[PDB]
């Protein structure tokens, strides 16, 4: 019943708000402190960085 | 500053995500705030004809 | 909607005093009247419903540029709620009240040549109800007494016997007649609860039904919206 | 000299000049929005075996509660929508919907009646005229894809003029056999299968050798400004539904196979720019019509 | 050097657990922090100095 | 006298009579509903960068969790959906799916298998017969847009009789050059480019002048009751998929270019109203087949 | 022995060889996902009377917040998408966009760049050649529906050879009159209206009687591997907008009426397998172009 429940046409606004925050959490990860890629390198290698 | 209607618009410095989440929440609640006359019209359809 | 709500002669005359001629003239181009048309009434019939268009429908129609067209536009507003498209009448004339046009010589309009029989035929008096006919006869009496044509109005009533039975009992220029008048002239009023949101077959009946159903909503909300634009003029 | 023209471009009847103001445009947009809710609620009602979703949507659409004894046809909103559709199609159709009813029905939902937010692409190929010499036969067939069959019986090669309307953006020509086409007063290129043309450049000339016939297949693309809610699939379905119900049965009007033929034909007439705006509003109205009739069926 | 930072807090996530479940749980807490979980209207017209 | 007819209207094969009850109709509706969620789950997977929305949708459809070892096939629902499609096309195709399996699959989701909620417009042009006199050539080609090319080599003008049947509602005729058309026992009007006709009115006579050939383009619109979930774009795609996948390769059956041609041909056959209901259910089944196979190719 | 061939199959121009790597494929898929949200936010904003959904969607797409006095161009992503479409069409088009910009834009969203998840059916008819003997005239018209008109003026019946290639899966032949068709060096069957053939079965012989023209109508279906988000309605709209905007205008390139004809022509050319892969990526890119242009009319 939980799996097969369909969203009602007149959904409560709180559901829409939470879906908006959930979408932002996955789409914009840097705002919330996690990323999908890291790079580990030795110090003697010089790479351009955000200055 | 005032808008075309009587609402007051605040222009402030704030974060992008806090602005998006707050303003979107305002729109969702504002959809269900209706005038009393429109509310009376909705009830009259439900109640009997007299 | 306001003009159709008046139910007494003294209310109707009071409304015409405050209403400019602009409200009796439409700025919509409309369609030519007296046209046999087929309209869709799907609540009742699958086929198209024959009907004929007329000036006393609730929809604006093209009007002539003569004086006859302006008088017909005034009467149509009283009996149907909408005027006709007569372009570039004049700023000075449009500011004058409707009663000023009908009952005063300062306007600059000449209406002595009007034929009351022709005007009635152009307005399809045969299709008008008792309330509409009484309103039309009020406009004729006001025009007749302004022009000194009191005898012609009486002779015209003699020819049309059914119109004589419902003739209003008021003499223009006498205040006593207006005070004691007991006529009922309300086309649109607060509906009896039995009225439903259903269509009507004829063009006239449906448009009149639309005004009746929307009167309750108009009554509650017209004052604030009028004041929101009227203030700071 | 012989002249051949597309059948659907001949004599476009005038369109209505009423219900094109800002308030009337809002009414059409509201009807489309409320009809979409009606068609969705009927799906929910069927799935859940309950009339609650349909009663809520029908009451919003028709301002009345469904009753078992009566017949559900859409109410006053349906009556106005069908009668305004006839008004758009022809100037002979009357205007019988009062402005009070239009204003009342436009207040049901808050939308912007802007018909120029987006664009749509229409595929009718306009062939205004094809001019051929005495000893050549030219036949034009089709609207979505125009096949022009040409046969030369004279001794010498014939020059045949192709005139496409100035409105269309791009025309692509493909022949059964390679042929030579060039602009007026321009050198003839080598025979090739496919040509891409802009009709605004000028009339085109096709060289026909004596012998086997040459068939040219024409396709066109034109962009017309439309509202964002425009859906060509729904608009086309509504156009055929209106024709079958007899909504377009008006005196001294022309009939078309699709809405694409209608909008392109009216564009190519004089005062076409004024005519297209009314046709777009009619397209949205037909979209609302199709969704309303499918939700409320009559056998 | 100066910079502007938007601080919405730190919300650690786990790789094994589904992100949608974690995002939804974090969404409830974020809505409560911003005060948008319940029906509300903004009243900020008085927050000014002349 | 020569007779010309549309190629797609010739000899419609009998359709199947199985799996057309209330229980089987809800099975097709459930398959359409659950196949739609299978396609929509792919979009949700991209947003969350996780395969758990697709796993949930596949498990409901196939009664089993997907495995990386094997190709996703859809399970028992896919096997049942494929077999009922075969049975709908021809009476000779076996009805191999048990009722109990249809019973169980129809209980997965709540639906009403009512196929008369709405209507759809089908654009195939039925030309039952074109009767032409001697010394005239008539060629009928096309289904969505029928081009009729007529040439007369005789001394005088010839009369051509057009018969569009009784099922189609509206037929529009457009000519390369203006021509004259009128019903039986009616005066002939001035030459005009476009004619709007109702096939129920009767046979139509066209004057064919001697000289250059005259070509008439025909477009038709027919309304057939269909369920609310019908989508012509998805039904047409499913028809091509089923034909390529060999679901219609049965003995003594006819083949059609589109579902538009298939449904109109059976409509115009003798006692054709029986076939229309079965063909509509097949269309909904093909709509589910198109979505299920696009999500799970095999 | 005269030879007739389909117009759109003639001389397919080479396609671009850039922006086809795994990193570039992710950029096209990301642009399609972000453009789809852009068109959905615009529709929501109009009804909801609040512009917050559109502002968020535009910020993701353009990396800059919308401004009232500035044009809604679309940002770097819109410029990048326009130039990549130019490179796909021809090998002579320059590759302006650097690889660094493509990689930065592809990181905005996470979406699999897989272009072999699903399939789409294409309806162009590949008549490679129609071989006819002397005293017979053959004309081929059309791409979606191929119309082959044959007329025999000789003394005896003639044989016309049909070659439909080996790429198309099924071809359905309909004739204005019943006709005989059989494979090469195979016994002829009895005349019938409709033939369902497999193009790989081989070249087919058609017996052409003497005196009356015979028109054969051809319909084809081909299956090509495409990403699951592929929508044929949106790709076709993007194709025509791309041509009208003029970014397909390069020297020595062939022009086609639809994306259906464009992809089938490249398939039938030499090394058609490699060409088709680039065409699919172009189709998804055109799908994003249509959605973004409609949302932001520039």
């Amino acid at each position: 019943k939980l799996v097969g429940h369909n969203y009602p046409v007149y959904v409560e606004p709180v559901v829409n708000i939470m879906n908006f925050i959930s979408a932002r959490f996955v789409a914009d990860s840097s705002y919330f402190g996690y990323t999908n890629e890291i790079m580990i390198m030795p110090n003697h290698i010089n790479v351009p960085v955000d200055d | 500053y005032p808008d075309a209607d009587g609402n007051d618009v605040s222009i402030i410095f704030s974060g992008a995500m806090s602005h998006a989440i707050f303003t979107y929440a305002q729109s969702q609640w504002n959809k269900n705030i209706i005038k009393l006359d429109d509310y009376i019209r909705e009830i009259t359809l439900t109640v009997p004809k007299q | 909607m306001d003009v159709l709500s008046k139910g007494s002669l003294k209310e109707l005359l009071a409304h015409l005093e405050k209403t400019p001629l602009e409200e009796a003239i439409s700025y919509r181009i409309g369609t030519v009247p007296y046209q046999n048309v087929l309209i869709s009434r799907n609540e009742y019939y699958n086929q198209l419903y024959p009907d004929t268009t007329s000036l006393i429908d609730g929809v604006s129609r093209e009007g002539q540029r003569n004086v006859n067209g302006l008088i017909m536009s005034i009467i149509s507003y009283v009996v149907s709620g909408s005027g006709h498209y007569i372009p570039n009448i004049g700023f000075m004339l449009l500011r004058r009240s409707i009663l000023d046009i009908l009952t005063k010589h300062d306007t600059g309009l000449v209406t002595n040549n009007l034929n009351y029989g022709i005007i009635a035929r152009n307005l399809t008096v045969s299709k008008m109800n008792c309330e509409q006919r009484k309103r039309m006869l009020i406009c004729f009496k006001l025009l007749a007494y302004k022009d000194g044509n009191q005898n012609d109005y009486e002779i015209y009533l003699n020819q049309n016997i059914p119109l004589k039975q419902i003739a209003p009992n008021f003499i223009p220029g006498d205040m006593r007649t207006v005070i004691h008048n007991q006529d009922q002239l309300a086309i649109v009023g607060i509906p009896a609860y039995r009225l439903t949101q259903s269509t009507e077959l004829s063009i006239r009946d449906d448009n009149a039904k639309s005004y009746k159903l929307g009167y309750v909503d108009w009554y509650n909300s017209n004052s604030f919206l009028r004041e929101r634009s009227e203030f700071n003029l | 000299a012989n002249r051949a023209t597309s059948a659907f471009l001949d004599n476009p009847h005038p369109v209505g000049v009423n219900y094109v103001d800002e308030g009337s445009r809002q009414f059409v947009a509201v009807a489309e929005l409320l009809a979409s809710k009606l068609i969705d609620s009927s799906r929910e009602s069927d799935e859940s075996n309950s009339d609650v979703p349909f009663v809520q949507a029908y009451s919003k659409f028709a301002d009345d509660n469904p009753r078992h004894l009566r017949v559900k046809t859409g109410g006053k909103m349906a009556n106005a929508l069908t009668n305004v559709i006839r008004s758009y199609y022809s100037i002979n159709a009357p205007a019988i919907v009062p402005q009070v009813e239009i204003d009342r029905l436009a207040s049901k939902a808050t939308v912007s009646g802007d018909m120029y937010n987006s664009y749509a692409i229409f595929n009718s190929v306009p062939i205004v005229e094809v001019l051929s010499p005495a000893r050549t036969t030219v036949s034009i067939v089709g609207s979505d894809r125009a096949d022009v069959t040409m046969l030369n019986t004279g001794a010498g090669a014939a020059n045949i003029t192709f005139n496409f309307g100035q409105i269309a953006e791009t025309v692509i020509l493909k022949g059964s056999v390679p042929f030579q086409l060039a602009r007026l007063n321009q050198p003839m290129p080598a025979a090739r299968f496919t040509y891409k043309l802009r009709p605004l450049d000028g009339p085109f000339i096709v060289v026909l050798p004596v012998g086997n016939p040459l068939v040219i297949s024409a396709t066109a693309a034109t962009r017309i400004q439309v509202p964002l809610a425009f859906n060509k699939a729904l608009v086309e379905s509504g156009f055929q539904t209106a024709m079958n119900d007899g909504l377009f049965d008006i005196q001294n009007v022309n009939y078309y196979s699709s809405f694409d033929e209608f909008i392109i034909s009216q564009y190519h007439a004089q005062d076409g720019i004024n005519r297209v705006s009314t046709c777009v509003i009619l397209g949205l109205a037909l979209q609302a019509y199709d969704q309303m009739r499918r939700a409320l069926p009559v056998r | 050097h100066a910079l502007i930072k938007e601080d919405l807090g730190q919300w650690p996530v786990e790789t094994g657990i589904s992100l949608v479940n974690q995002a939804g749980v974090f969404a409830v807490q974020l809505a409560n922090k911003l005060g948008i979980d319940k029906p509300f209207v903004l009243d900020a017209g008085s927050n000014y100095f002349t």
